[PDB]
């Protein structure tokens, strides 16, 4: 898997990749 | 949260996975 920032829609689109089926949450910036 | 880990600093797939449901 990419040892490397995932920011933005590319860390969404890495969880909906790595979730799968089961779905994710993505929470409010501190 | 995800940002801070993910985006700020980097992630394991395993650190990923614990923002799956
Ligand atoms: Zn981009």
């Amino acid at each position: 898997f990419v040892n490397q920032h995932l920011c933005g829609s590319h860390l969404v689109e890495a969880l909906y990749l790595v979730c799968g089926e089961r779905g994710f949450f993505y929470t409010k910036p501190t | 949260g995800i940002v801070e880990q993910c985006c700020t600093s980097i992630c394991s797939l395993y650190q990923l996975e614990n923002y799956c449901n």
